[PDB]
């Protein structure tokens, strides 16, 4: 980074009088170069102040001849941040964090987690669960099932007309789900007030028994089997995570968990707070360890980069059987001379550590959080951070600010206790009145919040708690601000924060089943299924 | 114009202790860009003012770290964290928002040191002066603290009045003392009509008055 003398020459303008706001930049830059013995975060904060001082100058002297050179100096400040990030690394705490909240963990998740355990014996493993809220998945499934049947019964037109606009079904069902969900939220809020000793699963159990005639015995057995299964698999209770419970994200977590039944969004909120407070690597349960690099390097690749990677895992699982019931689809359809060439390489190996690589000693900048990428951009299915990294704080604050914007318009609309259509119009009108060029795309996606997970083609979660919040935090870092909305960073900027593909196998069978999202073809296939059950009088 | 008002206007401080000077503005010096447009100077005796602080809290390069500025809007403070004896002088605030630039009245910092009694000397008129008709008799009070002191002239034990003038130095930047001259002015004719010329000094540091005298 240029020193004071170099900036003085760069920003020299013929016949320009010296300004206090200019000398303040020079003084601050000189102070930066005397900070050799400060922490990386202190140096970033000084660069941040230098950028703010440069902006003050430009805003105060809008027609100054200095501004062209000062805008170039601002570019140099960004480059210095990346230098700081790349040249001062510290050990990443050896923790693997998974999250399974809102119901019983299933065996396929355990089997994936166990692969990480088996090749990372020097890592601690946490599976965060919520001991108060094992019944949320059951509640959501029960309400939605009943709303489906109510919706089909409500129709005063012929359902199995082959040209039936099934979007009529999803629109009506949303009106009914919203009413049922509103009823539960009001019941929960009232019960919490009347008896603060009740936990979520107490209230859900009573609600399900009174409203949907569920058996309390079966719910208690479910909770006990869920607790026993999670605590035999490295479970760690969110309800003992005091830093999380006491911060400004806990109420957002419970908003998603209890009011919206969005376990994916709740897990989005929890994972980055877990990372910030403990350090290590967060993983979705459908991720697998990186494959040993030299394993299949003698086999030449015939389809695409993702397809080759997928058949690598399928080969491993066919001939080593680490995960039972793992698919062979994309492997079982290859040429034999290479298919048997896979079997041949694997026969030469006997230990899992010659198949999967280990994470080992990792290091990263105290400024950063590293994130996984796929073909569509950043994706928070894998994250790496030292404890209390600067970016992990920027990400937490991005989510909290996006929820503040959401709730400022959402909560008044809901307070009027109107129906779904009326609530939505009030909410969207309130959101649109705060939209501008900087936040317009974000505000447009926020308007679909109440539809999340009950309606096709809704992308709100990604903009609220998911990858857009990460991109915005990286922009906060590189632009010395907070509150970024519209993203100007290009892929090259974001790739400064990538997790190396050598450290994670993302093209797993479970991952593919998890990115077949609420399409229009999915909505039609679901409606066909609901019709079939309806015309046999089943749910 | 913007009116700047400082307080206190006289600031006695023990060395090693902190000192604070307040400055208030008749209208806000806070700009929409977020800066406060207030500057501080130190003016040492016989020198031009020297810039200490600009933009409310930016220390000018080269100014010792013990000086800092704070405040916002109409209310500002210059703080010396631990005063040094070289810090004597007059401190001025000034708004840097508009022309005309306007200054506060100035705060004179005084170092509170231990009491020191004057050393007293007396000088008779010289023949080189007397030949043109006037006699100046000079009494010097050297290196004292408390600045307050009293000098009375006696001529053949007769107390004088109306024929003497005093001058006092600024407080020394190293030892924090004052010195004083008192000059008695007579005609040569009057001077040579008397014998004993005495300067009598009273000061807090003197357990009794000290007299210096000579005979013509």
């Amino acid at each position: 980074l240029v020193n004071r003398k170099q900036l003085e020459k760069m920003a020299n303008v013929r016949f320009r009088t010296q300004e206090d706001e200019y000398v303040a930049i020079l003084d601050a830059l000189e102070e930066y170069h005397n900070m050799s013995e400060n922490t990386v975060v202190e140096k970033y904060l000084k660069l941040k102040d230098i950028n703010s001082l440069t902006d003050i100058y430009i805003d105060t002297y809008k027609k100054s001849g200095r501004n062209k050179a000062l805008k170039k100096f601002k570019e140099y400040l960004v480059t210095e941040v990346l230098e700081l990030k790349n040249n001062n690394l510290t050990p990443v705490e050896k923790n693997l964090h998974f999250v399974w909240i809102g119901g019983q963990i299933n065996d396929t998740a355990i089997n994936y987690i166990n692969q990480w355990k088996d090749v990372n014996s020097d890592y601690n493993v946490n599976v965060f669960y919520d001991s108060n809220a094992f019944l949320i998945n059951t509640l959501k499934k029960t309400v939605v099932e009943s709303a489906i049947n109510d919706t089909l019964e409500s129709f005063r037109e012929n359902l199995n007309d082959p040209r039936f606009d099934y979007n009529k079904f999803f629109r009506k069902r949303m009106e009914i789900i919203y009413d049922k969900q509103k009823n539960f939220i009001n019941y929960y809020k009232a019960q919490r007030e009347e008896n603060p000793e009740l936990i979520i699963d107490d209230i859900v159990k009573t609600y399900l028994s009174n409203e949907y005639s569920k058996e309390i015995d079966e719910l208690n057995t479910y909770i006990e089997e869920s607790l026993n299964k999670i605590t035999q698999n490295s479970g760690n209770d969110v309800r003992n995570f005091e830093e999380f419970k006491n911060g400004e994200s806990f109420n957002l977590y419970e908003q998603e968990l209890v009011e919206r039944w969005n376990l994916a969004a709740a897990s989005d909120i929890l994972r980055i707070s877990a990372l910030k407070e403990i350090g290590g690597m967060y993983l979705d349960v459908d991720m697998l360890p990186g494959i040993q690099p030299d394993l299949f390097e003698s086999i030449e690749k015939p389809v695409t980069v993702d397809f080759w990677e997928m058949t690598k895992l399928e080969a491993i699982m066919k001939y080593k059987e680490y995960i039972p019931e793992y698919t062979s689809e994309h492997f079982d359809m290859l040429d034999e001379e290479v298919q048997s060439s896979f079997e041949s390489v694997l026969a030469s190996k006997s230990d899992k550590s010659e198949i999967f690589s280990s994470l080992g000693d990792m290091e990263a900048s105290p400024l950063e959080v590293k994130i996984a990428f796929n073909s569509k951009g950043i994706i928070n299915q894998g994250l790496i951070s030292v404890k209390d990294s600067y970016c992990s704080n920027l990400i937490v604050k991005q989510i909290e600010n996006r929820y503040k914007i959401l709730n400022n318009s959402l909560n008044p609309a809901i307070s009027e206790d109107n129906d779904f259509n009326t609530t939505t119009n009030t909410f969207i009108d309130s959101i649109m009145a705060e939209a501008n060029a900087d936040n317009g795309r974000f505000m447009m996606e926020l308007g679909k919040y109440l539809r999340v997970g009950f309606f096709p083609d809704v992308k709100t979660t990604i903009n609220l708690s998911g990858p857009e919040a990460y991109a915005a935090a990286y922009q906060d870092l590189l632009m010395f601000k907070e509150g970024s909305m519209n993203i100007h960073l290009i892929e090259a900027d974001l790739r400064n924060f990538e997790i190396s593909k050598t450290n994670i196998s993302q093209s797993t069978e479970q991952e593919m089943a998890s990115l077949w999202s609420f399409d229009d073809a999915r909505a039609k296939a679901q409606f066909e299924e609901y019709k079939r059950n309806y015309f046999e009088g089943s749910l | 114009d913007i009116v700047m008002t400082q307080s206190p206007l006289s600031l006695p401080v023990t060395p090693g202790e902190p000192a604070s000077i307040s400055c208030r503005s008749s209208q806000s010096l806070l700009h929409t860009n977020g800066n406060n447009y207030l500057v501080w100077y130190l003016q040492k005796p016989g020198q031009a003012p020297h810039l200490l602080i600009y933009l409310g809290s930016n220390r000018a390069s080269g100014v010792p770290g013990r000086f800092s500025g704070s405040g916002s809007g109409t209310d500002f403070t210059l703080k010396i964290s631990r005063v040094e004896v070289e810090d004597v002088g007059v401190y001025y605030c000034m708004q840097s928002l508009q022309t005309p630039p306007t200054f506060g009245q100035g705060t004179k910092l005084e170092i509170k040191r231990t009491v020191a009694a004057p050393s007293v000397f007396i000088f008779p008129p010289s023949d080189e002066q007397l030949k043109s008709g006037t006699a100046s008799v000079v009494c010097l009070l050297n290196n004292f603290y408390p600045r307050e002191a009293k000098v009375q002239w006696k001529v053949d034990n007769a107390l004088q009045s109306g024929n003497s003038q005093e001058s006092v130095t600024e407080q020394d930047s190293k030892d924090s003392t004052y010195s004083l001259s008192s000059t008695l002015t007579l005609s040569k004719a009057d001077y040579e009509k008397h014998k004993v010329y005495a300067c009598e000094v009273t000061h807090q540091g003197l357990s009794s008055p000290v007299t210096k005298s000579f005979n013509r």
